[PDB]
Parts: C-alpha cells; structure tokens; sequence
C-alpha cells in the first residue's frame, strides 16, 4: 500500500532525510517518534509528496507517484493528511470546509455533499458547530474539524504530523479519542506523534527516528519496554 | 511684504478648482494602473520564461528609477515624434504607470503573504492548484490586497502635485496663478500644503476604517 | 527627427557632473535628516506632552504633504520675506525635512520591533528603563533601523531628482541642458533613466548584503 | 512574604483574574494549574507587577508594591522571574548575559560577578557554553541559561511562568531537574506548569484555577487523589 524507498531529502546544505525505507499495509497503525531533527515529519509529507525527495522513490498502491508521469492531486485524493496547525479555511464555515473539495473536485451533488458533512460532524462531535466559522472554534473543535474535512474526501489512508502538539493539554484527549476511534475502524494510519498513549492503545508498529534515519522499530511494547539500541532508550528515558 | 492669509481668501474657487483637478488626475490615474498592475502581475506567474522576465524588468525598472524622469520622459521626450500629448494625457500615464508597477508588487505580496499552510491543506484535499486559487487563497489574499492598494492611492494624491511642473493646472499650480496677481508665494503654499494635510487625514482615516471591516 | 544616441556620448561630462551632483545632494540630504530625524524621535518619546504633540504634528504633517510644496514653500514661499537661497540649501532643506520626519518613524518603529518579552526580561532582572534601553533594547533596535536608513537613502536619490524643477544641475536637469544644444529630449532622458537605476540597483544590492550579515 | 490579595484584572472587555488571594512563605514550593485561560499566568505576573490589578493590591515582604509610591526596580530585585520563551538576550553571551544585571543593578566587580557566573553556569550544567550566544544554544541549554541568569541576582523568591512549554518533550526532563534542585535547596517558588510530575514530587501546595477563580487548592495528594471540587477531577481527568 505505502513503500516509500531509501530516500534522501535536503534543504539546501540541511541534510533532513538520510536514506529511508518505510512500508505500511492497509489497516496498520503505524507511529513514527523521535527528537527534534530526526526527520519525522519530512518522511511523513513525502507519502503525499509535499515534499519531494532528492533521491529514491515512494510508491503507493505500486505505482511511483514522484516520476512526474502522474497525476498528483489524483493521489491526494486516496491520502489524507491532518496539520500541526490545523490549517483550517478561515473565510469558510464548517459545513463548508467539509464539502468545498467533494463538490469542487469530485463533483459530489451539493445536497449529498451537504448530508456527508452533517453525518461527519456528529462523528466528531461538532453538529451543534456546523455553520460557525474557526476563529470560533476551540484548538480541539479546530483538528476535530479538521480530521471530519479530511475524511469527506474518504481516503485509504490518512498522514497525521503531529496533530496534538499545538493543543492545551485539556484538548489533547478528545482529538486523540476521535484518532484512536479511526484506528478501531480499520483505518490506515501513519501517526507522527510526542503523544505515546496512542500508541501504546492502538498502534499496530512504532518507528524511532533520529538524526535523519531510522533507527530502530517493532510493535509498542518491544520498543517501549525492551528498546535494543541505545539511541532509542536515550530518547525514551528522556521522554517516558 | 509680511504675511497676509486674508488676502488669499478671493482665490478660495482657485483652490477648489485645484483641489478638484488634483482629484481627477489620482483617481483615473490609479484606475488605470490597477488594472494595468494586475495585467503585470498575471505576467509575473505565468510558466513562459520570457514574459516572467519581461514583468520582472518593467516592475524593476519603474520602481528603480524617478516619477519626475518617467513623467518627462512622457512629455518632453515625445515632443521630438511629432507628438503633442496635454498635460493632463502626460501625468495621467506617468502615474498610471508608477502605480501600476507598485500595483503589481502589492498583489504579488498579497498572495504570498496568506499562510502556506492553506494551500497545503487545499492541495492535500485534492484540489488543483487553480482551484486552490479560486476556492482558498485569492479570496484571502484580496483583504491582504485592498487595504495596501487603498493606501497606494493615499501616496498617489502627494506624488500627483508633480504635473506642476509640467504646467498641469493641478492644486500645486495655484501657487504660481495666484503670485502671479499678488507677488505672495508663502500663504497660497501654506494653504495649499494645508490642503493635501488635510485630503490625506480624510483618507486614511476612511481607509484604515475600512480596513476594520476587512480585517 | 528620430533616435540616435550615439551623438549623446559627447556629453559623458554632463551627466557625469549631474551624476556626481545628485550624489552630494542625496548624501547630504540623508545625514541631516538622519540627524534631525532622531532628534525629532527623541521628543515623541518625552513625557512632556507638549513636545510630544509638537513631534507628532511635525511627522504627521510632513509626511502627509508633497515633497514638492516643501521645496517650493522653501524656495519661492521665502523670497517674498526677502530671502533668496539658492537652489541646493533650499533642496537639501527639503530632503533633509522629509527624511527627518522619516527617519524618526523608523527609529521608533525599530524599537517597536524589538519583542517586548527583552524589556521584561530586563525589568524583571531589577534594571530601570534607562540600563534596559542601553544595555538590551537599543542595541537591538539599531539593527532593525541601519537596514531601513540605507533604503531610505535609495529612496531619497529618486526623490532628489525633483530639485532639478528648482534649477539645480542634478542629473535630470541634463536633459534639459543638452537638449538646449541638441534638440532631443527622448535620449537624454533614457540615459538619465537608466543611470538612476544602475544607482538604485547598486545601492540595494550593497544594502541587501549589510543586511544579511546582521 | 508573598500576599496577593483579591485582585481583579482586565484587558478591555476581557476579565482575566475575578477576585484572586494568594498567599506564600518562605520556603514553599507553590504550583499553579488549569485549562488555558484560567488566569494563572496573569496570577504569576501581578507578584512581581508586570500585570497591574484592576482592583485589589500585591505586598512583598509585607510592602505594598502597587501603590505608585514605591521603587519596583528594587522589587524585582528581590522577585526573579523565568519565561514561557526565555527572553535571553541575544546580543550577549551566556555569562555576559548573567553578569549584566549584577553588574549594573548591583553595581558589582566584575571578577566577582565573572565567578558567581561560572558557579551557576556550572551548577546548571553550561559550563562549556559561557561564551556561546543564545543562538547557539538549544531551548533546553536556553531554559537553564535564563534559570542561571535569574539567579545570579539572588532572588528571595522565583517565578516560574510555564517554564516547560515550548521545549520539545526531549528537553523538558533537564530543566525541569533544575527547577527541583532549587526546590531541594529551600528556594521559594511559584510554579506555572502542565508538568504534574513536577508538582507531585517537589510541589508543596497546589493550586487549581478556573475561569479566573481559583477554585481548589490543597497539597499534591489532596488535589491529585482526593479532590472535593467537581471541575478540579473534571480538569485533571482530562489531563492524567
């Protein structure tokens, strides 16, 4: 499903990702952790190529999407993404930022878009916030408004990069909650996260980052309990 | 002699009258260099390498170089090509083309300064980068816009005075009539700098007032 | 009769000397201005409110009035008191005005820009506004002001092209003088165009390289 | 030795404190909890007067400071305070930045000031860093910097405004050691944080603010195990 294959990425003389290989099936929950600079968030965007790497290939469904010789929004259609910094459209209400991209790039009835959000909304909670625009929003309504916007697109999987970390910590757990939630529902995750209560609860793989590489992996409680390299027990005697 | 300020009072339609004709020149000059502005900015994105080039150097060089070289460059250096533009025809294009280039830069700013993040989101969402454009940025980047252009226009009514020199019957020009009769520079000036003070306090005000309705 | 720019060649001293006249007027322009401008600043500042409603009236009023009407209000508005300055202290007057008023808008925005969160942090250490503003905040300051000095210096070539109505033989006076002598106006006004530009050019580039080093 | 006493505070429409008291002697370690917007913070900053009550009045060692008839300089002497973002001063090395105020405040010999610099660069491990700039420096080395810098001035009490919150969590560990080590030596603290690890082991008293009101207080394990007041479990369920 997603094989993102050693690659490199630089900015400039920043020397981000140095060779990385990450694959995922369909219905993982896969968490990816690690220090400032480790690169995390860089491997996540380059699932949906908001970034491009400087060398190797990332395949999804088995055809190489960084080639040029592929439609990219096509691909973004299948994979979902949800902002640190949620990254919301201010001038459109709720309902509206739900519905603005069915309707304008699947061409989705407005009536049957219109019934897509209300159903999301009372998924995550926020019915009674349908019309509201953001500003009006809390941090927690704010990604749970998110996260609802990206599911309307109904993707195979969706990229979270570090969804929570901009959160009062009394509006971490309901965003986490409704994360877990699609977790239970079989959906394909890639979860870049500070937050290891997710993965110890639904993380199916967790995967260490540091300095560009990745470092060590395996399920939550080999990595969270009998992490073999040194690195990794550095970064969660730190953390944990 | 000494000052007189009541002696100026008679020539108060004068200076309505220049005040008036000062008016007409910004607007219709900013009107069109908007528009004209806009066109270059649309140049400025375009993927053709030439016509990118080609905006870059009009906007560099109009904003490199003087209002007063561009407008004489207009008048005088036509004159030897059979050409006899008014005043009026002169100072107009001169200005339109100042603000255009400066038109063009607010745009570009404008666009640039909406968070990166809503095309990332847009783009992520599926969207094209044409609607991204139409559904997300550009109605964004316009609250950006309009207050920056609304005060480019504040900047066009102080440079305007310039078709003086030009022989444009303009509020600055009254000077010269009115001395002509009285031998007195200092008072119609002071009233006429008084004027402009007075023109450009109603006009921010109004436009920073709008602006709350924006922002 | 149509384009020929070769015949201008013979004139290089003209602009050359209007070139070089431009210069000595701008540069003078600015380091009065810049000097009266932080004077002017130094006043908005004061707690004694009637120089701070004086400085403020001041900047108000020349910035939102024509650098023309000043030079002309300086030049023609005097004559009639007697008073007959030549055209370069009646420009330079001017300049030096309308950048001081300028000037003293930059400095206090300067300081506006250093983050707050420097002044608590030296308050909170036990120093009084004066060792915070000369020991923390100033110092600061100064670095977001230099870069906006020297654009205000390219600003001001441009506008010092203005004292030519006035009779001075800056650069754009030339193409009046050579005209008197060759009958075009259209080359020698291209030339002057492209001199002004180079001058703009260059500065910005020398202004943008002092800029990123600090 | 700290008394706050019923005060209120506004920005413009927006009232922030509605009747706060606080109390704190010699010794104590005082930590400050709640939701975002609960006044806390605004609590912290009118002890050593960088907010101004609306109503009610502040004293230090039994002096009322907000009266206008008193010189505040010599107040923060006695009342050091560390950031939510450090606040270093950028144009200064890490031991000129701690020389300066003892220097100027004080009037102190620069030798001694250049030694009680080494003493608190070593006693918060920045040793090797004493003539790095802030830029150089990690938000971590940055935190303990500052914690140096303030205490350099010999404060009687310190204030810590959410001293952690924008470290990544990597580097909130170090900092957070320093703030106990103080603890330990008896100073006096007034603590902000979302870091209850922090409140449990060292805290001496803890005190929950909502709607800016404190609402509860009480010792680590009255608040943490036993809370009587409903929103004080409702708050902690959503932040344990």
């Amino acid at each position: 499903m997603i094989f993102v294959n050693d690659v490199y990425k630089n900015f400039g003389s920043l020397e981000v990702l140095k060779g990385v290989t990450l694959k995922v099936n369909k219905g993982e929950v896969v968490v990816i952790i690690g220090p400032s600079g480790s690169g995390k968030s860089t491997l996540l965007r380059c699932i949906n190529l908001l970034e491009e790497p400087t060398k190797g290939e990332v395949f999804i469904d088995g055809v190489k999407i960084n080639n040029g010789k592929v439609n990219i929004n096509k691909v973004r259609q299948k994979v979902g993404m949800v902002f640190q910094h949620f990254n919301l459209f201010p001038h459109l209400t709720a309902i509206e930022n739900i519905t603005l991209a069915p309707v304008k790039v699947k061409k989705m009835n407005k009536k049957e878009a219109e019934e897509l959000a209300v159903d999301l909304l009372a998924k995550v909670g926020l019915l009674d916030k349908k019309d509201q625009y953001p500003i009006k929003l809390s941090g927690g309504q704010k990604q749970r408004l998110a996260i609802a916007r990206a599911l309307a697109m109904q993707p195979e999987v969706m990229l979270f990069d570090e969804p929570t970390s901009a959160l009062d910590p009394e509006m971490v757990k309901e965003v986490l909650n409704v994360m877990k939630q699609l977790a239970n529902e079989g959906m394909t995750m890639v979860v870049v996260t500070h937050e290891m209560g997710f993965a110890r609860e639904v993380g199916d793989r967790v995967i260490f980052m540091d300095d560009g590489v990745i470092v060590e992996e395996g399920t939550p409680e080999e990595i969270f309990y009998r992490a073999k390299n040194e690195r990794t027990r550095e970064f969660l005697s730190k953390i944990l | 002699m000494t000052v007189d300020f009541l002696s100026m009072v008679k020539y108060t339609p004068l200076f309505i009258s220049g005040l008036i004709m000062t008016l007409k020149l910004t607007f219709l000059a900013v009107t069109i260099g908007v528009l004209m502005g806009l066109f270059i900015a649309l140049m400025k994105m375009s993927s053709i390498k030439p016509i990118k080039l080609v905006a870059s150097s009009y906007i560099e060089v109009i904003r490199g170089t003087p209002l007063l070289v561009q407008l004489l460059l207009i008048y005088n250096g036509l004159m030897q090509f059979g050409m006899n533009i008014p005043a009026f025809t002169a100072g107009v294009s001169a200005l339109a083309i100042n603000s255009s280039a400066y038109v063009a830069e607010i745009i570009r700013a404008g666009i640039q300064a909406v968070d990166p993040g809503q095309n990332e989101a847009a783009r992520s969402l599926g969207m094209t980068h044409a609607m991204a454009m139409r559904y997300v940025i550009i109605p964004q980047a316009i609250k950006n816009i309009l207050p920056a252009l609304g005060n480019e226009f504040i900047v066009m009514l102080k440079e305007s005075a310039i078709v003086s020199v030009i022989g444009f019957a303009d509020l600055t020009r009254q000077a010269d009539i009115i001395q002509s009769v009285t031998y007195r520079y200092f008072e119609p000036y002071i009233i006429i700098a008084a004027i402009y003070f007075v023109m450009t306090l109603t006009f921010s005000k109004l436009l920073s007032l709008f602006e709350r309705r924006l922002r």
